[PDB]
């Protein structure tokens, strides 16, 4: 409906006429800017986008802490975890698990849960936002979106626009950070500028407040104002939306786990060339991870000021019509302002830009999960299995995830106040916060064995589920339709249950592990963090040697850690400007 | 219920003069202030909202400013047929509410 | 108040003397 014009059309279907050509075409030595690339874009996906301008358009700024965090875990990628992941020669986390610990049952634990992780908020993130762009760019159903963008999605893979070629990534990042630029400078001219935005926030709201519901009525101002903190990171320890005890400390956890113990990011730092390459590329992302601020955050808080009836509405039916959804339409920030405020033509090229973004997340899931399945899953239970039924069997299990992501999909747009990002953040502190402090015991605190680190994870997925289940069991609640939830439960913030289930998880790794047997020393060489320049052979619970080395010489080492001390202040900076 | 004050009921400037006309919210509006013409035999129309942010067609001498609780809107070159009933209307909050309009003579 | 340049200054300021309470600690005692 909003690209039916010839210029829209022409600009999508080149789009398409490039991928499938690239594609079709198509029949450890990634330099550092290609890790950063690859970084970025298997990070940002159309989930980023939905969620990031959602959540300004809904809040204010204070999002952008959950990008701009990323700039500090990512330096622990680079120097703390990397070296630790070359030198133990690991191809997947559970694998760097199985080899730390040994045993079977935290590999195939910790393989299911990613799998369940990527499916939560990953995968049926990502198709919930490629279907709400369907829906402002073609006024459909989510149904109808859903169907098209998996149609588009079978077309993508079929024609083999999701193999990875050298610099497939690098140009997906540069296509993502020009698109939001060409939106973000449009955004910006349509509100007088920077300053204008500020201006014009906080005066911004609907002015539909009435309900024809009797149990709403008339909805109270505090629902439909903008945030008295919306320009600022900073917010109240308890009455914050983002508290900053835990924007800083809780999303530090959530943030490293995503960053260090994930394969999805891993797998893409893992292929540099060497260790400064990945080091190198770890500031480079954490320099792209500062934009989100102005390509995402802000342009979701202007469309909150050109459409506030429609991103801004309070009113339950009015939020039905609007986007679907009763609880709030904040999701549709970023989508309407690309249909509504691109021109023709760049309209189209909008949704090339979110399409791509969705597709680099996509590849780098897909790739991650049939990786996870194949090694750590069903080679378990076929040890004997060729290449070819590995190719199809990976090939069957993402098909088969994305499918489950799409059965998933209802929950994922009943998100807690109609805001995806705060369903993609709350989902990962529930399920995360577990793996980050194994991974961390692990890497750190070589006292920690099998049985601590399993009963932890056991643990720590228990106590998270106690959270999970009665936040989705007793729906989806708004400011102005609060929901069930019992105010104990759920009235503490996401990302302070983060902090609190990393510390249960490690206390209950640290106290099992100190009941049991440790694991003798020689086990554990160039597998903690402790021994990365160990160089006695271990016993496991030439050109190898060359893939497992982390020697780097010390006058580009001195660049690369003057740099993260550049790019460290910088983001500090910007933090302290925004406080 | 936001109050919207303009403190002169009348003014009156040669023609080739710039006249401010002031507006006084009884709150901080984030600038959520839209200026109305009104000439003697018609209806209002649009010049100016978002308190700079001129409506589609007005000329570039009908100039919004202001901020916090004041506002202003200058007519930098007065023709003869700038006389009328300006109005300044807050769209912060519901319900909209107007100034009490201050007549420019000549 | 603060001017937000000032604020991020005053965050820059607290950054460094971190990073060099931080190299102290390595240089000393590891
Ligand atoms: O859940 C934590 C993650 O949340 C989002 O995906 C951010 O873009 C990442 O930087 C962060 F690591
Ligand atoms: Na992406």
């Amino acid at each position: 409906a909003l690209i039916d014009n010839p210029a829209d059309i022409l600009v999508i279907a080149a789009y398409f006429l490039l991928v499938i050509g690239v594609g079709l075409w198509s029949m450890r030595s990634m330099v550092w800017w290609p890790v950063g690339a690859s970084l970025f874009a298997s990070n940002i996906g159309s989930g980023h986008f939905v969620g990031l301008a959602g959540t300004g358009a809904a809040s204010g700024l204070a999002v952008a802490g959950f990008e701009w965090n990323a700039l500090f875990v990512v330096l622990l990628l680079g120097w703390l975890f990397a070296p630790v992941y070359l030198t133990a020669g690991v191809i997947t986390m559970p694998q760097y698990l199985r080899k730390r610990f040994g045993g079977r049952r935290i590999r195939l634990y910790l393989s299911v849960l990613s799998l369940f992780l990527y499916i939560f908020t990953k995968i049926s993130v990502d198709m919930f936002s490629g279907a709400v762009f369907i829906q402002q760019a073609l006024g459909w159903n989510i149904y109808a979106s859903v169907i098209a963008l998996l149609g588009i999605t079978m077309i993508y893979t079929v024609t083999g626009g999701l193999a990875a070629l050298m610099y497939t990534d690098t140009v997906q990042t540069f296509v993502i950070l020009g698109g939001a630029c060409i939106l973000m400078g449009y955004a910006f001219h349509e509100v007088g500028g920077y300053s204008g935005l500020f201006d014009k926030y906080l005066g911004a709201a609907t002015s539909l407040t009435v309900s024809e519901d009797p149990a709403v009525g008339n909805i109270s101002s505090f629902c439909y104002r903008p945030r008295p903190d919306s320009y600022h990171l900073l917010r109240h320890p308890v009455t914050g939306d983002l508290p900053w005890p835990a924007l800083l400390l809780g999303l530090t956890i959530v943030s490293g786990w995503y960053w260090c113990s994930d394969q999805v990011i891993v797998q893409r730092c893992l292929a540099g060339k060497s260790l400064t390459h990945i080091k190198a590329g770890c500031i480079l992302c954490g320099y792209l991870k500062l934009t989100p601020m102005f390509l995402m955050v802000m342009p979701g808080m202007i469309s909150r000021i050109l459409y506030p009836d429609e991103v801004a509405c309070v009113v339950p039916e009015v939020c039905r019509r609007v986007c679907g959804t009763e609880v709030g339409c904040s999701n549709i920030a970023y989508p309407r302002l690309v249909v509504k405020l691109m021109p023709n033509g760049l309209r189209g090229l909008m949704l090339a830009v979110m399409l791509a973004a969705l597709m680099s997340s996509l590849a780098s899931i897909f790739n991650s999960s049939s990786t996870l399945f194949t090694m750590d899953i069903y080679t378990r239970l076929r040890p004997r299995a060729g290449d070819r039924e590995l190719l199809l069997v990976g090939r069957l299990w993402v098909v088969f995830i994305v499918v489950v992501s799409v059965a998933w999909l209802p929950v994922v747009q009943a998100a807690q106040g109609g805001q995806l990002f705060d369903y993609i953040q709350a989902v990962s502190s529930y399920l995360a916060p577990p793996v980050s402090a194994v991974f961390v015991l692990a890497l750190f605190v070589p006292r920690v064995n099998e049985q601590g680190a399993f009963w932890g994870l056991i643990g720590g997925l228990l106590m998270g589920l106690a959270r999970l289940i009665p936040e989705f069991s007793f729906g989806s609640g708004s400011c102005v339709q609060p929901s069930a939830c019992p105010a104990f439960l759920c009235g503490v913030h996401y990302l302070y249950f983060a902090i609190v289930l990393f510390f249960c998880s490690g206390l209950l790794t640290l106290t099992v592990s100190l009941c049991t047997a440790p694991i003798p020393r020689k086990h554990l060489h160039r597998l903690v963090f402790s021994l990365r320049h160990s160089k006695e052979e271990r016993e496991d619970l030439a050109a190898a040697r060359r893939l497992e080395d982390i020697s780097e010489d010390p006058s580009w080492a001195r660049v690369v850690n003057l740099n993260a001390l550049l790019m460290m202040a910088v983001a500090v900076f910007l933090w302290g400007f925004y406080a | 219920x936001x109050x919207x004050x303009x403190x002169x009921x009348x003014x009156x400037x040669x023609x080739x003069x710039x006249x401010x006309x002031x507006x006084x919210x009884x709150x901080x509006x984030x600038x959520x202030x839209x200026x109305x013409x009104x000439x003697x035999x018609x209806x209002x129309x649009x010049x100016x909202x978002x308190x700079x942010x001129x409506x589609x067609x007005x000329x570039x001498x009908x100039x919004x400013x202001x901020x916090x609780x004041x506002x202003x809107x200058x007519x930098x070159x007065x023709x003869x047929x700038x006389x009328x009933x300006x109005x300044x209307x807050x769209x912060x909050x519901x319900p909209x509410x107007x100034x009490x309009x201050x007549x420019x003579x000549x | 108040n603060l001017q937000p340049w000032m604020q991020g200054l005053i965050a820059v300021a607290v950054f460094l003397v971190l990073v060099a309470i931080a190299f102290a600690v390595n240089h000393f005692w590891c």
